[PDB]
């Protein structure tokens, strides 16, 4: 019932990041919505005396119809002084994983008076009819860093009763989301989510259901043919070739040794016994880990994501080049691909904070201005990554076909 | 005394760390000194300055400028000090209404609010640090020493505050009165509705006694502008809007500074005026900016240029918008890169214009570009009209499917439909995805000596056709594309090439129809006339066949 004190880092200002275009219904949206958080003390009206602005935007959380406000806190998450949450290594070995919403419990905190005034953001009008509506917070918003952390302290003692209770289960707080890891069967643990539910209500209807894959980092794999064509042998070079800058002993000597000459591409080739032998030991090789993989919490996590077509994509995600801490593929709109990558960044955000507690930078296969009109009408996240842009066709995306 | 409701004061602050100003005033003359006094005292007595002491410590410069064809002196208090050190306050009007996002209305009244500048009170802490000096005659007396109580005309925060405040003020007459649309623009109230007229100014005179609530005093009909309103370069009429008359610079002597200002001027003529081109005359501020030397032109810019003279002289209008009919937007090929598309909800009746050029790059193709222009039209429509139109595009439905599905990037375009308007985008090759059974397979590869820039690029094949080119004032990257316009120029229509370039493949692979290079422009037009080009990648110096013996050839 108290306010915490909580400021900027040195040297910088509030955040004064420009409101992009809106639709008509996602305008009115936030409007209702607004509306209603004014008449419950959750926000309050602004004069011209804050130059500050957060961007805000309306999307439809999945398996749902009413539109919600999401507030893009990431200039401000920047900004804001760090606040110190050790990101339990166990969650990621859990069975199935449970995604619950508790960002609601942040509203009945109130923001430190200070600080309020480096929440503003503006809902705008059509046409630039009128100035924006312009809002700042009073209470701890939804999707700023400092909510969490601010409120880790009421949060811990809500779940002791229940942590005591089940010694056996994780549960991991980051942004506006709970996860909740065990071991049990399905049913089992179903139902003891529900019970966690009992909870918020005494002191929220939705949730997410994960599982753990068979491999953190997926093998590389060379076909297994009986009669190899000139192309097939260039392309299986190629590859080889690439694996040797993540894989110590790949030799390709004894197979560029059968394209010795100047043959056709659909000519068959008979694969000689040492050139078997040595694709043999390649395999052998590309079942082991990759050497000297470690990951390390100072510095950044990069994933790349290439799409395969045919609603395919591959990603990687590592620190370092060539020392992938996972990769992984995700595949299934048949006829939107933006839609498609904007559901492949957050499938991937969501397995980067299980594993690792924080989100990756992502290097997108699309251009700007096609990526910037569009993700935020297929968005349905709380939280939101960094992301850059791919511009040249990188020759990497056969090698995981 | 029917007493008037008071005016929520803003609070304001200096910038941090940031104190008041102090500035000398600067000699003036007696004429001067003699107008100020009479100025300052009216000013006094209307309560907008008042005067203060010597413990006031802050101080701004005053002028004197007699306005022209007037024999009165004007008061100029300088205030680009005091701003300097004002708080950042969120500013007024982000961007420009456009006037196509006006809803078609029955009447439209403006209200003439500029009475009310000097009728909201300033922060009462602020007021310190506006304070001004009237130098006396002879400076044998100290000055008259005043500060302001109300906005000052020219500072920082005036123009957010008073609007503020106007909106604050309007708030419960447009609640109140649904019905009434009002846009505020400076001291200027422009009151709408779709009621008849009787109604209407009915409604207006209603605004005009809440107004008075707060003391604030309108023109009454009589005194109000007409129909048609200039108004941020627009001339605004009932049912049809078009831009002010675009008068341009006649000089056969140019410079670099004019010839940015009708750039400016010919786009601005371009939302309205179909067919506007500034492509050549924009390439010629290419990396010049020293703003007073001349350059002429080509045969083909003032063939883009007699016309540009030309369009501008049948004046053309917008409509404005029916929210219950569709928004349709249609995009056309110029050529060179450049692209227009007109908005409008029935046929012939454009709500609006526009061009889009390329954007600058090495390589490109026609259907990269069009989805540019389509998410720039898309934005563009967000903004003005809140929602995304319609789109007419001159590139077949297969066309675009075949596209999106092979390209290596993802990509999206709204709801559209095609439209049969030559040129129409194409794809203008395909790449096979497997080798060709039955056609020649040509192994290149090109080298290149850094420092004497000789190389070579060549190729051989698997029928025993050779080929090796020497090369001058020449490049690695430059020869490996040079080995692959030789083995296309020299192969049938069916072909397998296998380079070790990954410079070449990276080009190709982004499938560009035009290039800045014309090195890659030929081999675009060699992969025009092919039936089918399957082109496969092998790393370089690993002894691949063919590969091997090209390399040889080409690096001795
Ligand atoms: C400068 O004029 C602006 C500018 C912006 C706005 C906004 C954003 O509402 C209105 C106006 C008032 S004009 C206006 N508002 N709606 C329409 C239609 N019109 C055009 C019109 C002109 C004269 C008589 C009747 C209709
Ligand atoms: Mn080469
Ligand atoms: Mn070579």
């Amino acid at each position: 019932i108290e306010t915490v004190p909580v400021k900027l880092k040195p040297g910088m200002d509030g955040p004064k990041v420009k409101q992009w275009p809106l639709t008509e219904e996602k305008i009115k949206a936030l409007v209702e919505i607004c509306t209603e958080m004014e008449k419950e003390g959750k926000i309050s009206k602004i004069g011209p005396e804050n130059p500050y602005n957060t961007p805000v935007f309306a999307i439809k959380k999945k398996d749902s119809t009413k539109w919600r406000k999401l507030v893009d806190f990431r200039e401000l998450n920047k900004r804001t002084q760090d606040f110190w949450i050790p990101h339990p290594a166990g969650l990621k070995k859990k069975k199935s994983v449970t995604v619950l919403d508790v960002g609601d419990a942040y509203f009945s905190v109130p923001l430190d008076e200070d600080f309020r005034k480096y929440t503003a953001f503006t809902i705008p009008s059509i046409n630039n009819e009128t100035p924006g509506i312009r809002y700042q917070y009073n209470v701890l918003p939804q999707g700023w860093k400092g909510s969490p952390a601010i409120f880790q302290s009421s949060m811990t003692k809500i779940l002791e009763p229940f942590k005591k209770q089940n010694p056996d289960i994780v549960i991991y707080q980051y942004m506006d989301d709970l996860y909740v890891g065990s071991d049990l069967e399905i049913g089992q643990h179903r139902t003891k989510i529900e019970e966690l539910r009992q909870h918020l209500l005494r002191w929220l209807w939705m949730g997410y259901e994960l599982h753990p894959d068979k491999w953190t980092v997926q093998p590389i794999v060379l076909p297994e043919k009986d009669s190899w064509t000139v192309n097939d042998i260039q392309k299986l070079v190629g590859k080889l070739n690439w694996a040797s800058q993540i894989y110590p002993g790949i030799k390709v000597r004894q197979l560029s040794k059968l394209l010795r000459g100047t043959k056709a591409l659909t000519e068959v080739i008979p694969l000689t016994e040492e050139a078997e032998l040595e694709l043999a030991e390649n395999r052998e090789i590309l079942k082991e880990p990759v050497h000297g993989v470690y990951y390390d919490p100072s510095k950044d996590l990069i994933a790349e994501i290439q799409k395969q077509g045919q609603g395919q994509w591959t990603y990687q995600i590592y620190q370092e080049p060539f020392k992938n801490l996972k990769t992984g593929k995700y595949a299934r709109a048949h006829t939107n691909d933006v839609k498609q990558l904007t559901e492949a960044v957050q499938k991937i955000t969501t397995e980067s904070i299980v594993i690792w507690g924080k989100t990756p930078k992502f290097k997108l296969p699309i251009q700007k201005e096609t990526w910037e009109t569009w993700w935020t009408e297929y968005w349905q996240a709380t939280w939101i990554p960094e992301w850059e842009f791919v511009n040249t066709p990188p020759l990497v995306k056969l090698w995981y076909q | 005394m029917v007493p008037i409701s008071p005016i929520e004061t803003v609070p304001v602050k200096l910038k941090p760390g940031m104190d008041g100003p102090k500035v000398k005033q600067w000699p003036l003359t007696e004429e001067k000194i003699k107008a100020l006094v009479e100025i300052c005292t009216e000013m006094e007595k209307e309560g907008k300055i008042s005067k203060i002491g010597p413990e006031n410590p802050y101080n701004t410069p005053v002028f004197a400028i007699k306005k022209k064809d007037s024999t009165k002196w004007r008061k100029l208090v300088d205030f680009r000090e005091l701003n300097k050190r004002t708080q950042d306050f969120w500013e007024v009007q982000l961007g420009i209404p456009h006037p196509a996002g006006l809803k078609k209305k029955k009447s439209v009244t403006v209200l003439d609010v500029g009475d009310a500048y000097f009728s909201v009170p300033l922060d009462e802490d602020f007021r310190k640090y506006t304070a001004f000096t009237i130098p006396s005659i002879n400076n044998e007396t100290p000055g008259i020493r005043y500060q302001y109580n109300v906005l000052p005309q020219g500072w920082k925060g005036s123009p957010a505050i008073f609007q503020s405040s106007m909106t604050k003020i309007l708030e419960p007459f447009k609640k109140q009165n649904p019905d009434i649309v009002i846009y505020q623009y400076m001291d200027d109230l422009y009151v709408g509705s779709d009621l008849e007229i009787g109604q209407h100014r009915t409604k207006i005179e209603e605004l005009r006694q809440h107004l008075l609530r707060w003391g604030l005093t309108t023109p009454d009909k009589k005194h109000q502008k007409e129909p048609p309103f200039l108004w941020m370069g627009y001339e605004l009429h009932p049912d049809k809007w078009t831009v002010q008359p675009i008068v341009l610079p006649e000089k056969d002597s140019w410079t670099v500074n004019d010839i940015q200002k009708l750039v400016g001027k010919l786009n601005w003529a371009s939302q309205i005026y179909p067919g506007i081109k500034v492509r050549q005359l924009s390439k010629l501020l290419r990396g010049t900016k020293a703003l007073t030397e001349v350059i002429p032109l080509t045969e083909e810019a003032e063939l883009e240029l007699a016309e540009n003279r030309e369009i501008l002289k049948e004046p053309v209008h917008g409509v404005y918008y029916d929210p219950s009919k569709d928004l349709i937007a249609e995009i056309q090929k110029q050529g060179q890169g450049q692209w227009t598309y007109q908005i409008y909800q029935e046929p012939f009746k454009n709500l609006k214009t526009g061009k889009y050029a390329r954007m600058r790059g090495a390589h490109t193709n026609d259907v990269k570009q069009l989805t540019e222009a389509v998410q720039k039209i898309t934005t563009e429509s967000i903004v003005i009209w809140g929602k995304t139109p319609k789109f007419k595009l001159p590139i077949q439905k297969e066309t675009w499917e075949t596209w999106w599905t092979e390209y290596w990037q993802a990509t999206w375009i709204p709801e559209w439909e095609f439209v049969n308007t030559p040129p129409l985008v194409k794809l203008w090759y395909q790449l096979e995805k497997e080798p060709i059974v039955g056609a020649e397979t040509f192994y290149v590869d090109g080298a290149a000596n850094r420092e004497t820039k000789l190389g070579k690029a060549g190729y051989v094949t698997n029928k025993g056709r050779q080929k090796v080119v020497p090369l001058t004032n020449t490049t690695n990257q430059k020869t490996e594309l040079q080995a692959i316009y030789l083995a296309l120029q020299d192969s049938g229509l069916e072909v397998n090439i296998v380079t070790d370039s990954q410079y070449a493949l990276g080009i190709i692979q982004a499938q560009p129809d035009k290039s800045e290079s014309e090195l890659v422009n030929q081999i675009i037009e060699q992969l025009i006339k092919k039936e089918k080009v399957y082109l496969a990648w092998v790393p370089a110096h690993k002894g691949i066949g063919g590969n091997e013996q090209v390399d040889k050839l080409v690096s001795a």
